[PDB]
C-alpha cells in the first residue's frame, strides 16, 4: 500500500504514539528550519554581517 | 412607471435568488410570532423549508438557477392576512386601556 | 398481478408507519450508496406501479436455477426419503444456463454518511448507527457476536433495571435515557452492517451516543475476561435456544449452505468460541470500530442528534 | 438554550458524507472562481462608488491643498 | 461543574451560514488576552515617573532580551484591536444585530471603556505627542460651564499634565482591561440568551449547528491571519501607524508642529476641529460615539439585514467613506480645502445616520407594499 496508509497504521492510530511523533518532529524541525532559514538570510546579506567580516579583526 | 419600479427593486433585493418569498424575511417580532403560530401546518412547513434551503445556500455562498427564483407576480403574501388581524387586536388592547 | 399490485401499495403505506423498518431501509441506502444493497426488498412504489409479467418471467427464468438453490428439511423424516422426491419432482429444473445468464456479485461500496429524516410530530426517535461488516464467511464474525452480546439489548419491560450487567443497560434503566435498544450484526456476502438501534426521547439522544460509543471504545482498549466470558456464555445459549424446533433448524441449514456452503455444527461453533479471549476482542473491535467512518440514520425529533463530526469524534479516544 | 426543542420541523431530510470520504477542494478553481465574480458583480456597484468618490476628493483636495501654499 | 458553562464553547447552537465577519467578535478575545500578557511584561520594566519613563521604554527596547518585540506586539496590538471593532460594529449595523439591545448598549460601554484606555496608554511612553496629546484633549472638558476648570485640574492632579497625571493613567490603564474582561462575559451572556444573527436577519433555529469542530477551527484560522497582520507590522513596519515625534521625550515648552491623536481616534478629532465653537464641538465628539445608542430607536425597515435592502447598502458604504474621510482630515492640518471637507463629512455622518438610512427603509417598505 501507499506510505500514507503505513504511517497511519503505526503512528496516527494511537494517540499516545501520535503525540510522540509531534515532539520528535518538532526537534528535527526546529533544527532543520533554523539552519535553512539562516542560510537564506546570510546568502541575501552575504558579506554584511559581523561573522562574515569578523575574521579580519582577530 | 411605479409597478415596473417595484418589480426592479424586487429583483435588486435578491431574496428571489434564494427562492424565498417576501413574508419569509420579515423581522421576528411579537406581533409576527403570534401570526406565525396561527399558520396552518402545510403553509408553515413550507416556510421552514424555504428558509432552511436559503441558509444552506448562503453558507455555500451560492444561489439557485433562474428557473427556481421567485417571480414578482408570484410573490405570495401568505402572512399579511393573519398579521393585519393581530395588529388590529393589539390596537384594541391599547384603545381599551385608554 | 393487478390485485397484488394494489395490495403492495397498501403495504408500503403500512410500512411507512413501521418506523423500525424505515430506519434500516434508510440505513442501507446510505451505507451502500450506488449499489443494489441500498435498495429495499420491496423497492419503490414506482416500479410496483410500473411492472410487467415480462419483468418477472425474466427474473424467474434467470435466477431460479438449481445450482443456486437448496432444498433442506428437518424433523421426523429421512434424507433418503427426500431424494426420491427431489428426483421425482426437482429433476426437471433448469440445471444449466447460458454463457452469461447468471450474474455474479462484486463487493459493494460501503461509505460513511448520515441521513436525518426530521419529523417532530412523532413522539419518539428511532436511531441506527453502524459500520462496515466482515461478511458471512469471515471468521471474526464470532468474536463480534460476543462483543455485541456484552452490550446486549434492552427494553423498558425488563425487570432487572440497574442491576443488569451491561453498563449501558444499567445506566439506561437508571436515568431513563431510552425506552429500547439492541445490537445487530447483519452479514452479507462479503460485508455487512455492525452497530445498534435505539429509541429515545428527543431530549435524551446526546447522552446515549456518548455512552454507546464509550462502550465500543472501552472494548477496543480494555475488556476483561469475566465480561467476555459473560458474553461467550450468551452466544452459546443463543445458538442452542435458536435451534429449538424443526423450522429454525432447516433455516440454519438452508442459508448456511448458501452463505458458507456447508453447515457448521454447534461443536465447531463452540470450538471457535473457545479461541476467544479479551485480547481477540480488543483487536477485532479496534479494526472495525476504532476510528472508522460509520453510517448513521435518524427518524423523528432528532434535533439533539450530534452532527457526524461529533459522532466521528467519539469513535476514538485521546487515550 | 440547547438543542432538542428550539423549534418544530417536519418532513425534512438531510444527507451528508464523511469528510474522510470526500475531497476538501472539489472544483476549487473550476467552479469557485466564477462564483466569486458572480458574488462580485452582484454587489460591487454598491461598494465602489463612494470609495471611488473618495479617491477623487483625496486627490483634488490634495492638489488644491498644495496649490494654496505656493504663491500668487 | 464549571464545564456546563463551556457548553457556550462546545455544544452551543449556532447558525450555519455566518461568514468571516462574526469572527471579529472572538478575535477581540484574543487581542485582549494577548495585549494583557504583553503590557504586563512591560510593567516589569516600566516606571511611572516622568524622569524615568521614557528611558524605561528604552531599557525594554535595548537591554532586555526581546523586550522590544513586546512593545510592538502591544502598541500595534491596540491598532489591530480597533480594526477588529470597527468591522465588528459595522457588521452589527449592516446585518442588523443591534436589535439585541441589551448587548448593543453594552457594546457601546465596552467601546468607551476601551477608547479611553488607549488614550491613557498612549501617554505612558512620555514623549511629545503623548504629552501634548493629553494636554489638548483634557482641556476640552474645560469648555463645560461651572465645572471644567475644577474637573480638569482634578484629573491632572494639578494645574497641568505632570507626574501625578502620568502615574494615575498607568493605574487607570493597567486595571480597566480586567474590567473590560468582565463586561465581555456579560456581553456574551445576553447574547447566549438569543443566539447570534446571520447575514439574512432571519430566525436560524432550524439550521443551527454545534460550535466545537466548526467555528472553533474557523476561529483558529481567523486568529492565525490576525497574528500575521500584527506581526507583519511588528516585523516589517512597526513605525507605520506610529508617529515619530513620540520618540522625542516630552518637552512642555516646545510644541510639536502637528498635534493629533493616533489614527483610531482621528475621525472623532476631525469632527471637533470642524466646529469653531469649542463646547459645541465637544458635544459633537461624544455624540459621534453615543449615536450608536440611537440606532435601534431609528430602525424603520421591517427587515433586519442589509443584504436585502439595496438603498441602505449604498448609504452604508457611503458612511464608511465619510469615516475614512474624517480619519484622513484629522491627520491632516487645518486649511481652507480641508476645513471645508471636514465640515461636509461631519454633517454627512450625523445626517446620513439619522435621516437618510431610516428614510430608506421606510421607502423600501413602500415598494414592498408595506
Ligand atoms: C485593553 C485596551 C488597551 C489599549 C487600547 C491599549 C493601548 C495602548 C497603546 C496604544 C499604548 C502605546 C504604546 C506605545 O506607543 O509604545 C499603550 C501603552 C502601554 N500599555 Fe496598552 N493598551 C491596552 C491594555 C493594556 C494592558 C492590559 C496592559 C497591561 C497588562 C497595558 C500596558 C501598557 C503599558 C505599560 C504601556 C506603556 C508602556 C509603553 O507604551 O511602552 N495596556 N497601551
Ligand atoms: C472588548 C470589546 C468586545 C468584546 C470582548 C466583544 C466580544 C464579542 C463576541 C465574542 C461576540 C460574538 C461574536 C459576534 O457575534 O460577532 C460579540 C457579539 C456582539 N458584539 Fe461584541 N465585543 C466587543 C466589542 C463590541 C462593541 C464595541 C460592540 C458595539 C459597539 C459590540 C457589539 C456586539 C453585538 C451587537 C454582538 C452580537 C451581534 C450578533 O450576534 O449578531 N461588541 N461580542
Ligand atoms: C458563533 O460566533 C460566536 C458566538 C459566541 C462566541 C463566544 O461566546 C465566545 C466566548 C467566543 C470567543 C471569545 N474569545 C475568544 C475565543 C477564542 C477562540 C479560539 C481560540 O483559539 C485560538 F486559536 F488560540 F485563538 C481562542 C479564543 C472565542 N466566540 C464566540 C463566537
Amino acid at each position: 500500500p501507499t506510505l500514507t496508509a503505513r504511517l497511519y497504521s503505526l503512528l496516527f492510530r494511537r494517540t499516545s504514539t501520535f503525540a510522540l511523533t509531534i515532539v520528535v518532529g518538532a526537534l528535527f524541525f526546529e533544527r532543520a528550519f533554523d539552519q535553512g532559514a539562516d542560510a537564506i538570510y546570510e546568502h541575501i546579506n552575504e558579506g554584511k554581517l559581523w561573522k562574515h567580516i569578523k575574521h579580519k579583526y582577530e | 412607471w411605479l409597478e415596473g419600479i417595484r418589480k426592479w427593486y424586487y429583483n435588486a433585493a435578491g431574496f428571489n435568488k434564494l427562492g424565498l418569498m417576501r413574508d419569509d424575511t420579515i423581522h421576528e417580532n411579537d406581533d409576527v410570532k403570534e401570526a406565525i403560530r396561527r399558520l396552518p401546518e402545510n403553509l408553515y412547513d413550507d416556510r421552514v423549508f424555504r428558509i432552511k434551503r436559503a441558509l444552506d445556500l448562503s453558507m455555500r455562498q451560492q444561489i439557485l438557477p433562474k428557473e427556481q427564483w421567485t417571480k414578482y407576480e408570484e410573490d405570495k403574501s401568505y402572512l399579511e392576512p393573519y398579521l393585519k388581524e393581530v395588529i388590529r387586536e393589539r390596537k384594541e388592547r391599547e384603545e381599551w386601556a385608554k | 398481478i393487478e390485485k397484488e399490485r394494489d395490495v403492495i401499495l397498501q403495504e408500503l403505506q403500512e410500512n411507512d408507519t413501521s418506523m423500525r423498518d424505515v430506519v434500516f431501509n434508510y440505513l442501507h441506502a446510505t451505507a451502500f450508496q450506488g449499489t443494489p444493497l441500498a435498495q429495499s426488498v420491496e423497492g419503490p412504489s414506482e416500479n410496483v406501479r410500473k411492472l410487467s409479467r415480462a419483468d418477472l418471467t425474466e427474473y424467474l427464468s434467470r435466477h431460479y436455477k438449481a445450482p443456486r438453490m437448496v432444498l433442506a428439511a428437518a424433523g421426523g423424516l429421512e434424507h433418503r426419503q427426500l431424494l426420491d422426491l427431489a428426483q421425482k419432482h426437482f429433476s426437471g429444473l433448469s440445471g444449466t444456463y447460458d454463457e452469461d445468464a447468471v450474474p455474479t456479485l462484486s463487493p459493494c461500496r460501503f461509505t460513511g454518511s448520515q441521513i436525518c429524516h426530521r419529523e417532530d410530530g412523532l413522539p419518539l426517535a428511532h436511531v441506527a448507527i453502524a459500520v462496515e461488516g466482515p461478511g458471512w464467511a469471515h471468521p471474526d464474525n464470532v468474536a463480534l457476536q460476543v462483543a455485541n452480546a456484552i452490550i446486549g439489548h434492552y427494553d423498558c419491560t425488563y425487570g432487572g433495571g440497574a442491576h443488569l450487567s451491561s453498563p449501558l443497560a444499567s445506566i439506561a434503566a437508571t436515568n431513563k435515557l431510552c425506552q429500547s435498544f439492541q445490537t445487530f450484526n447483519i452479514c452479507y456476502a462479503d460485508t455487512g452492517l455492525l452497530g445498534a438501534h435505539f429509541v429515545c426521547d428527543h431530549m435524551s439522544i446526546d447522552d446515549m451516543m456518548f455512552v454507546l460509543q464509550g462502550q465500543w471504545m472501552r472494548l477496543c482498549t480494555s475488556a476483561t475476561e469475566s465480561e467476555v466470558l459473560r458474553g461467550k456464555n450468551l452466544l452459546r445459549n443463543a445458538l442452542v435456544s435458536h435451534l429449538d424446533g424443526t423450522t429454525p433448524v432447516c433455516e440454519d441449514i438452508g442459508r448456511s449452505l448458501l452463505t458458507y456452503g456447508r453447515r457448521i455444527p454447534l461443536a465447531e461453533w463452540e470450538s471457535r468460541i473457545a479461541e476467544v479471549d479479551a485480547r481477540v476482542v480488543r483487536e477485532v473491535c479496534s479494526k472495525y470500530f476504532y476510528d472508522q467512518c460509520p453510517a448513521v440514520a435518524g427518524f423523528g425529533p432528532i434535533e439533539q442528534l450530534p452532527d457526524y463530526n461529533r459522532i466521528r469524534s467519539g469513535m476514538f479516544w485521546l487515550r | 438554550r440547547q438543542f432538542g426543542h428550539l423549534t418544530r420541523v417536519r418532513h425534512v431530510i438531510t444527507y451528508s458524507l464523511s469528510p474522510f470520504e470526500q475531497r476538501a477542494f472539489p472544483h476549487y478553481f473550476s467552479k469557485g472562481i466564477p462564483n466569486v465574480l458572480r458574488r462580485t458583480r452582484a454587489c460591487i456597484l454598491r461598494v465602489a462608488p463612494p470609495f471611488v468618490a473618495f479617491y477623487l476628493v483625496y486627490t483634488w483636495g490634495t492638489q488644491e491643498f498644495e496649490k494654496s501654499k505656493r504663491k500668487n | 461543574l464549571m464545564k456546563i458553562v463551556n457548553n457556550a464553547f462546545i455544544d452551543l447552537p449556532a447558525p450555519s451560514n455566518i461568514s468571516s465577519w462574526w469572527n471579529f467578535g472572538s478575535l477581540l478575545g484574543i487581542c485582549l488576552i494577548l495585549q494583557i500578557l504583553t503590557g504586563l511584561f512591560l510593567a516589569m520594566h516600566y516606571t511611572s515617573d516622568t524622569t524615568t519613563a521614557f528611558s524605561s521604554v528604552t531599557h525594554i527596547c535595548r537591554d532586555v532580551n526581546y523586550g522590544w518585540i513586546i512593545r510592538y506586539m502591544h502598541a500595534n496590538g491596540a491598532s489591530m484591536f480597533f480594526i477588529c471593532l470597527y468591522m465588528h460594529v459595522g457588521r452589527g449595523l449592516y446585518y442588523g444585530s443591534y436589535t439585541f439591545l441589551e448587548t448593543w448598549n453594552i457594546g457601546v460601554i465596552l467601546l468607551l471603556t476601551v477608547m479611553a484606555t488607549a488614550f491613557m496608554g498612549y501617554v505612558l511612553p512620555w514623549g511629545q505627542m503623548s504629552f501634548w496629546g493629553a494636554t489638548v484633549i483634557t482641556n476640552l472638558l474645560s469648555a463645560i460651564p461651572y465645572i471644567g476648570t475644577n474637573l480638569v485640574e482634578w484629573i491632572w492632579g494639578g494645574f497641568s499634565v505632570d507626574k501625578a497625571t502620568l502615574t494615575r493613567f498607568f493605574a487607570f490603564h493597567f486595571i480597566l482591561p480586567f474590567i473590560i474582561m468582565a463586561i465581555a462575559m456579560v456581553h456574551l451572556l445576553f447574547l447566549h440568551e438569543t443566539g447570534s444573527n446571520n447575514p439574512t436577519g432571519i430566525s436560524s433555529d432550524v439550521d443551527k449547528i454545534p460550535f466545537h469542530p466548526y467555528y472553533t477551527i474557523k476561529d483558529i484560522l481567523g486568529a492565525l491571519l490576525l497574528i500575521l497582520a500584527l506581526m507583519l507590522l511588528v516585523l516589517f513596519a512597526p513605525d507605520l501607524l506610529g508617529d515619530p515625534d513620540n520618540y522625542t521625550p516630552a518637552n512642555p515648552l516646545n510644541t510639536p508642529p502637528h498635534i493629533k491623536p493616533e489614527w483610531y481616534f482621528l475621525f472623532a478629532y476631525a469632527i471637533l476641529r470642524s466646529i469653531p465653537n469649542k463646547l459645541g464641538g465637544v458635544l459633537a465628539l461624544a455624540f459621534s460615539i453615543l449615536i450608536l445608542a440611537l440606532i435601534p430607536l431609528l430602525h424603520t425597515s421591517k427587515q433586519r439585514s442589509m443584504m436585502f435592502r439595496p438603498l441602505s447598502q449604498c448609504l452604508f458604504w457611503a458612511l464608511v467613506a465619510d469615516l475614512l474621510t474624517l480619519t484622513w482630515i484629522g491627520g491632516q492640518p487645518v486649511e481652507h480645502p480641508y476645513i471645508t471637507i471636514g465640515q461636509l463629512a461631519s454633517v454627512l455622518y450625523f445626517l446620513l445616520i439619522l435621516v437618510l438610512m431610516p428614510t430608506a427603509g421606510t421607502i423600501e417598505n413602500k415598494l414592498l407594499k408595506w
